[PDB]
């Protein structure tokens, strides 16, 4: 039960204000782990200078400003960074995203109402639902809305309202 | 940039002056958890995931070090280039349907926060309030730039006013997203 972190590398130099910098470690899995990529950021300000890719397979210089940097990083971390596909995206996948995200279900509260009706559909994850009315016109639904707090939200604007979300055995459906 | 599912591990913030710094993990969007840095601790954003899994905080102190470190080296190489200051953008929305006399919490969602430096408050008939709000870490965009989601609970009455209040260097005049039951 141990998540492990994407290690963001020092870096060498030569050659009053408020100034930041921001390091970014981001795996994309698909089919669950068939397809893995790591994709890896060194950013000053909001300029990413510094970029390490799996589809490319090493650091690789984003502006000017990381252009003796991608050598360095090569000769140093291109070891263990590489590696890190499995070390800690692999890895996080199937050892502590499975036992929580990937298992998170929330049900969804269903709600019509008079503003035009509106369809309230809350508090459910994850994201993935299809929800239809009882028509094809007429329709208007709002942007998925991430909450933040790890349950979406969504209005459906236009009587039962049919709402089809995996954390649910039987499509739910409320009348009006 | 296509796939099933995004995770972003090691996610660091560092900025100066006053040495601050942000070390977070995210899944599909959601937050996991943030290490708080002061009292080198992983504070999850669902208390169930911190029973299950664990993560240890110094993996995150380092990532810090590191940032910290960069940052100085970066700063020069710059040419002690300053970070611009960008505008946010509020929105509140409820984050179930309004029912009045029943508990609910009014979410103040903001975007494009840059640097990651804001003072989100909450006023109720232009009266701060300060209990029962709850903030997001900064969550990271492609921009480079930062989102953060500010939260109230509060009764629906329709007699009551709120507006959500932003700060930012970016800004010569706070943001004011009203928002009412009506
Ligand atoms: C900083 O100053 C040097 C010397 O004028 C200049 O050549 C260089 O382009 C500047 N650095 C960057 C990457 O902005």
């Amino acid at each position: 039960k141990k998540m492990r972190e994407i290690i963001g590398w020092p870096g060498g130099s030569g050659g009053e204000r408020h100034f930041v910098h921001q390091f970014k470690g981001e795996c994309y899995f698909t089919n669950g782990t068939q397809r893995i990529r790591l994709v890896t950021r060194y950013i000053y300000n909001r300029e990413e200078y510094l970029r390490f890719d799996s589809d490319v397979g090493e650091y690789r210089a984003v502006t000017e400003l990381g252009r003796h940097s991608a050598e360095y990083y090569n000769k140093q971390y291109l070891e263990r960074t590489r590696a890190e596909l499995d070390t800690a995206c692999r890895h996080n996948y199937e050892e502590t995203e499975v036992p929580t995200s990937l298992r998170r279900l929330e049900q969804p509260n269903v709600a019509i109402s008079l503003s035009t009706l509106v369809c309230s559909v809350t508090d459910f994850y994850p994201a993935k639902i299809k929800v239809r009315w009882f028509e094809t016109v007429g329709v208007s639904s709002t942007q998925l809305i991430r909450n933040g707090d790890w349950t979406f939200q969504v209005l459906v604007m236009l009587y039962t309202c049919h709402v089809e979300h995996p954390s649910l055995k039987s499509p739910i459906t409320v009348e009006w | 940039i296509e796939a099933d599912h995004v995770g972003f591990y090691g996610t660091t913030v560092y900025q100066s002056p006053g040495d601050i710094g942000q070390y977070t993990h995210e899944f599909d969007g959601d937050e996991l958890f943030y290490v708080d840095l002061d009292k080198k601790k992983t504070v999850w954003r669902l208390p169930e995931f911190g029973q299950l899994i664990l993560f240890e905080p110094q993996g995150g102190l380092q990532n810090i070090a590191a940032e910290k470190h960069n940052l100085g080296i970066l700063t020069k190489r710059s040419n002690f280039t300053p970070a611009t200051n960008e505008a946010p953008q509020a929105t509140v929305f409820p984050k179930s349907p309004v029912l009045l006399g029943q508990p609910n919490t009014l979410i103040c969602f903001v975007d494009n926060i840059f640097p990651p430096v804001i003072n989100i408050t909450w006023l109720r008939n232009s009266k701060s309030v300060t209990d029962g709000v709850y903030e997001t870490s900064f969550l990271v965009n492609r921009d480079h730039s930062f989102h953060k989601l500010s939260y109230l609970t509060f009764i629906p009455s329709d007699d009551d006013i709120y507006d959500c209040k932003v700060e930012h260097w970016g800004l010569e005049e706070p943001v004011l997203k009203h928002w009412s039951s009506a």
